[PDB]
């Protein structure tokens, strides 16, 4: 999985 | 209320490759 | 999916992922509202499995296409408020009762790629629900009792009860009902590991609209012959579908 954002 | 109108489909006028199948089947 | 299509994009913008923050994906779901989503309680809750997810456990991803790639300016990743779960889920024999409602943290905006689909009324589900009418089921799951890149396809028919119940050992309820090709058809498609969750949609002929009528709910192994997958009737139960939204959203 391409990483998602941090403030997610 | 605008529930299951999809906006690149329905909306447009336009329907998708498959939906026939659907629509033939009923 | 198995033997499925690779989506069109904006095909299907009630397809919700279920992603775990491992970060993995768990289960498809289903917009219903800016504030509600639809899923398969065994996706959140199968003790035998050792499965228990918590609101903090998941995130909900809406507006994709791709599986993997995280869709700058196009998905929206929400958080859980709170999870709802049949109260009479049977986790213990049949997945009866295979249906949980999520509600978001807050409202999500609709958009090319994201809007919500429809729940049945009596009337929609009485004339749509026939053996042989087609659904459609879509899904990032196993392609092959095995990934696929993007969101995949599938039209798949209606089979009659009886056929449905003799075709496994499991005992069905009226709270589920079975779709797929027989093995004369020569037309295969399945939905497979992953895509549980996911909806089973019908576009009624009257008005023009999509319909959710059932959930990936459970199978036997993925597109065999002589065997069907499993989906929950959600129009059976749509009474605790209003509620819970009613008492509380
Ligand atoms: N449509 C199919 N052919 N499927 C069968 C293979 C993949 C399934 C999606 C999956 C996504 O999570 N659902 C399943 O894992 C739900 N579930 C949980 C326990 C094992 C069970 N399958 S089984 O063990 O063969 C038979 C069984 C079914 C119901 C309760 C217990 C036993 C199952 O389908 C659907
Ligand atoms: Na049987
Ligand atoms: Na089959």
């Amino acid at each position: 999985f391409e990483e998602i954002p941090e403030e997610y | 209320a605008d529930c299951g109108l999809r906006p690149l489909f329905e909306k447009k006028s336009l329907e998708d490759k498959t939906e026939r199948e659907l629509l033939e089947s009923y | 999916i198995v033997e499925g299509s690779d989506a069109e994009i904006g095909m299907s913008p009630w397809q919700v992922m279920l992603f775990r923050k491992p970060q993995e994906l768990l289960c498809g779901a289903s917009l219903i509202s800016d504030r509600w989503v639809l899923t398969a309680a065994h996706c959140l809750l199968y003790p035998p499995w050792d499965k228990n997810f918590t609101e903090n456990d998941l995130l909900v991803r809406i507006g994709k296409h791709s599986r993997t790639r995280y869709e700058r300016n196009i998905e929206k990743i929400s958080m859980l408020e709170k999870i709802y779960i049949h109260p009479r889920y049977n986790w213990r024999e049949n997945l009866d009762r295979d249906i949980a409602l999520m509600k978001l943290k807050k409202p999500v905006a609709f958009s090319d790629y994201i809007h919500p689909v429809c729940l049945p009324d009596r009337e929609t589900a009485a004339s749509l629900l026939q053996a042989g009418y087609k659904g459609r089921v879509t899904g990032w799951g196993n392609l092959k009792e095995t990934q696929p890149s993007v969101l995949q396809v599938v039209n798949l028919p209606i089979v009659e009860r009886p056929v449905c119940k003799d075709s496994t050992r499991i005992r069905i309820t009226d709270n589920m009902f079975c779709a797929g090709y027989k093995p004369d058809e020569g037309k295969r498609g399945d939905a497979c590991e992953g895509d549980s969750g996911g909806p089973f949609v019908m576009k009624s002929p009257f008005n023009n609209r999509w319909y959710q009528m059932g959930i990936v709910s459970w199978g036997e192994g993925c597109d065999r012959d002589g065997k069907y997958g499993f989906y929950t009737h959600v129009f059976r139960l749509k009474k605790w579908i209003q509620k819970v939204i009613d008492q509380f959203g």
